[PDB]
């Protein structure tokens, strides 16, 4: 699990080049960034189902990247678990 | 009465045959390899995360 610590004021070009070349992640056919605090560690069942079904199925069919808060809580955790399930 | 019975189990002939196929295969899959008359010697010879992944795949489908 490639983990990198970098300064906030960093040009995205270098980061993208690093990810694409050094780490071997192929250029995505799509990128989706999820937003929202999603108050409460446990989220709405309908919301969880919508996310894990729709977004993850779309990513699987297209082979995309998903960018979320790398935190094991709330929406980030739900995205992670759904992605692992579909993998 | 015979004709009615026959017609009843004629539109589903394939289903009945498939069930019988399964029963036969199950019966003969666990039998000694030798035929009865010689089967005496065979009788004497007689004397996880994977499941998690599988269930997740099933649920996805």
């Amino acid at each position: 699990s490639n983990f990198l610590r970098l300064s906030d004021r960093t040009d995205p070009a270098a980061v993208y080049s690093l990810v694409t070349r050094t780490w071997g992640f192929r250029a995505p056919n799509l990128v989706v960034s999820v937003l929202g605090g999603s108050g409460g560690p446990v989220l709405q069942t309908w919301l969880q189902d919508l996310l894990r079904r729709g977004l993850v199925r779309a990513a699987q069919s297209t082979g995309a990247w998903i960018v979320t808060g790398g935190l094991h809580t709330g929406i980030g955790r739900h995205v992670g678990v759904a992605v692992r399930d579909h993998q | 009465m015979f004709s009615y019975t026959f017609g009843k189990v004629q539109g589903n002939s394939d289903l009945y045959w498939k069930a019988q196929r399964y029963r036969l295969i199950r019966e003969f899959h666990s039998r000694p390899a030798l035929a009865p008359p010689f089967i005496v010697i065979s009788h004497l010879r007689l004397l996880k995360e994977a499941e998690r992944k599988l269930l997740t795949w099933e649920s996805v489908h």
